[PDB]
DNA sequence: GGGTTTTGGGG
């Protein structure tokens, strides 16, 4: 049994075509998370891993006007509760976004959250980036392997075997190794992008902007 | 003139900076504690302080601790191997919970210098380069380091002592680590001494070590390529500070922290020697994973001939995108590489073996049966790897056996697969294993007319 | 010092 709520949640999302509706229902209950950091990166934990929640402009407007005496970027070390939330896959640049892997990111879309300040959370293990976990990275690789195999089997069709004469009696033959490069998909660009999952599009608020709204 | 004092003889009273030479047996990785402070903690010994009092029969190591403080990461020593020697200038000494703790503020006036006990430092071994001299420190704090002619005897004698010590004692005694089969019983972090059975390149930044210790237990752990570039299959290492991963269901995983360290042992190490011979891989995890629909652990399906066991590996990125523009790559025709198979052609396994007419250099289906020439394999793998993980490409690797290359890859002698059901079945099973997620191939290839053909490699499953 | 940064895949 998976003890990390975030790991089990994110893994199921990747193991179900990035379709949140296909994710088990008994895991869609409100999340009680400890805030590890609030700025420059707002990171919450579940006692094992930390993830970066994405707040909708509505979730923020509700929080501001339901808890006006509370600054979100001042929630470090504070415990929050996410009542309304969803999950969705997004294509990202992993060289820039540390909360992702292999250019893929499972985002926690927050629609409603309340702060349970002054509530001491039970000590635990030091939280690590879920997207740096051995098994989770592997789960994401499986997802890409599936998409890669589907595309290659769709793109490469019929006979494409190197003619045996080309590798026989090759003593006087020379070739360029780039002859062995086969495109996995008809797509444009050096990066593989022929996935079949429905990429999320939920517009979220950038953390550096919730800072100005709250602290100029 | 610097006066060097032995560890047990250093003064606990004089307010004052002392200097010494010592053998490093353990060390954290240099780590940050706050916005302007880095620390590296080391366990050190010398002829006067190295073993605890025993009215019995199991020798436990005695040591002093050295705590180096600095304001920059670069001012601290990165210890990759137990047994090397450190020289410290201007350290203070005090008792910390009954033990001798030498402290040194590298940011103020203290300094350190590392000397290799073996002929080459870990870094020099990695890049295959001789040392300047036996008296030259391979690493040191500040812009300069001076070795006085009178010091030479201290270094040479300590080196001789270090080898006698490591070859006569375990050094890293049983009280300094936890058996992997008991890792789950630990309350917090612990240390490990294990053999690296495999180094799996998970991605361009990360290695995954498959470890096994004296208890027979297997665990996997992530190891950044930049941080620990000295990890090698078959070598014994001590891991300083690992935690049992409670969230790993599919496989046994150890979690490392920024302060954790993976260190090897100098050649003379009795412990490393004994563990290298005693510990072996039986592939239990791999065999069990093959029965699962999805394996979260990698399975290296093949092994290369012993004559290539020492051959260095080349990535697909290099093999296919640089082999015609890199001086070193253009100089070779034989390479070793690792990859996973995305697709196998022809799709029909029955057509993997064809008849070959040497005279016309043409192959043909055996479905018509009766001698179309010598039977050969004509299989093509479309492969991918860590170095090409994100691109939109797959790479052709061939198994064309007309001249012997790769003949026994499948452990199935070429035969008419339309007629021999036994051979066909073995090959169908192999195909499914080869295209299964997390299955990898470790193969030696020969470049021929722009193509890479597998040779001297065989499946082990 | 047997420890917990951000350089947020050395730190
Ligand atoms: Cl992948
Ligand atoms: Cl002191
Ligand atoms: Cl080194
Ligand atoms: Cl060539």
């Amino acid at each position: 049994q998976q003890q990390s709520a975030f790991k089990q949640l994110y893994t199921e999302l990747f193991n179900n075509e990035g379709d949140f509706s296909k994710v088990s229902s008994n895991l869609k209950k409100p999340l009680k998370c400890y805030v590890k950091e609030s700025y420059p990166h707002f990171l919450v934990t579940d006692g094992y891993f930390f993830v970066a929640p994405y707040f909708t402009k509505e979730a923020v407007n509700e929080f501001h006007a339901k808890f006006p005496n509370v600054n979100i970027v001042d929630l470090t070390d504070k415990v929050i509760v996410i009542n309304n939330w969803s999950l969705e896959l997004r294509r990202v640049n992993s060289a820039e976004v540390f909360t992702s892997y292999a250019n893929l990111e499972a985002r926690l879309i927050v629609h409603s959250f309340k702060p349970n300040l002054q509530e001491r959370l039970n000590p635990t293990r030091y939280p690590v980036n879920l997207f740096r976990d051995d098994e989770f990275k592997t789960t994401i690789q499986h997802f890409r392997h599936t998409a890669l195999q589907a595309a290659i089997n769709k793109t490469v069709k019929g006979d494409n075997l190197v003619d045996i004469s080309k590798v026989a009696d090759a003593a006087g033959k020379k070739g360029k190794v780039d002859a062995g490069i086969v495109k996995a998909s008809a797509s444009k660009g050096d990066e593989f992008s022929d996935f079949s999952f429905k990429e999320g599009n939920t517009a979220t608020l950038k953390i550096a902007d919730i800072f100005v709204q709250e602290k100029g | 003139k610097y006066e060097y004092v032995e560890l047990a003889k250093a003064s606990l009273t004089s307010a004052q900076p002392q200097h010494f030479y010592a053998v490093v047996i353990d060390a954290t990785f240099p780590y940050k504690t706050n916005q302007e402070r880095y620390i590296c903690s080391l366990k050190i010994v010398d002829p006067t302080l190295y073993l605890k009092q025993q009215k019995g029969a199991g020798d436990a190591s005695d040591y002093a601790t050295l705590v180096l403080y600095a304001k920059r990461f670069e001012d601290l020593p990165i210890i990759h191997r137990a047994g090397d020697i450190i020289r410290v200038h201007r350290a203070t000494l005090r008792l910390y919970n009954g033990q001798r703790q030498f402290n040194a503020n590298v940011f103020y006036s203290s300094s350190w210098a590392l000397f290799s006990t073996d002929k080459r430092s870990v870094t020099q071994e990695i890049n295959n380069q001789d040392a300047v001299s036996d008296t030259t420190p391979f690493s040191f704090s500040s812009k300069h380091a001076t070795i006085e002619k009178n010091e030479i005897s201290i270094l040479q004698n300590l080196r001789k002592w270090a080898n006698q010590y490591f070859s006569s004692y375990s050094v890293i005694s049983s009280d300094m680590y936890t058996a992997l089969n008991k890792a789950q019983a630990q309350k917090g972090d612990f240390d490990v001494v294990a053999k690296i059975l495999q180094v799996h390149e998970l991605d361009e930044y990360t290695n995954e070590l498959k470890l096994k210790d004296a208890s027979g237990q297997v665990f996997y752990t992530l190891s950044l390529k930049l941080k620990f570039p000295h990890v090698r299959t078959g070598e014994v290492v001590r891991i300083r500070s690992a935690t049992y991963d409670e969230t790993s269901t599919q496989k046994k995983v150890l979690i490392l922290s920024h302060y954790s360290n993976i260190i090897t042992f100098i050649q003379s190490s009795k412990l490393a020697k004994e563990l290298r011979a005693k510990i072996q891989d039986d592939h239990s995890v791999e065999v069990a994973s093959l029965k699962k629909n999805v394996s979260l652990n990698a399975v290296v399906l093949t092994e290369v001939d012993k004559k290539h066991a020492a051959l260095p590996s080349t990535s697909l990125q290099d093999l296919f995108h640089h082999a015609d523009s890199d001086k070193e790559l253009q100089a070779q025709d034989t390479f070793r590489t690792q990859f996973y198979v995305t697709k196998i052609e022809p799709s029909d396994v029955k057509e993997w073996v064809k008849g070959y007419d040497r005279k016309t250099k043409k192959s043909s289906s055996l479905k018509g049966a009766s001698g179309k020439g010598d039977n050969i394999f004509q299989v093509q793998f479309l492969v991918k790897d860590a170095s090409t993980q994100l691109n939109n490409n797959t790479y052709r690797v061939l198994l064309y056996t007309q001249d012997g290359l790769g003949a026994n890859f499948f452990n199935v002698k070429a035969d008419n697969l339309h007629k021999n059901a036994d051979a066909r079945k073995k090959l169908e099973d192999s195909a499914e294993l080869l295209t299964k997620f997390n299955s990898y191939v470790d193969a030696v290839v020969e470049r021929r007319n722009g193509f890479y053909l597998i040779k001297d490699t065989k499946l082990i499953y």
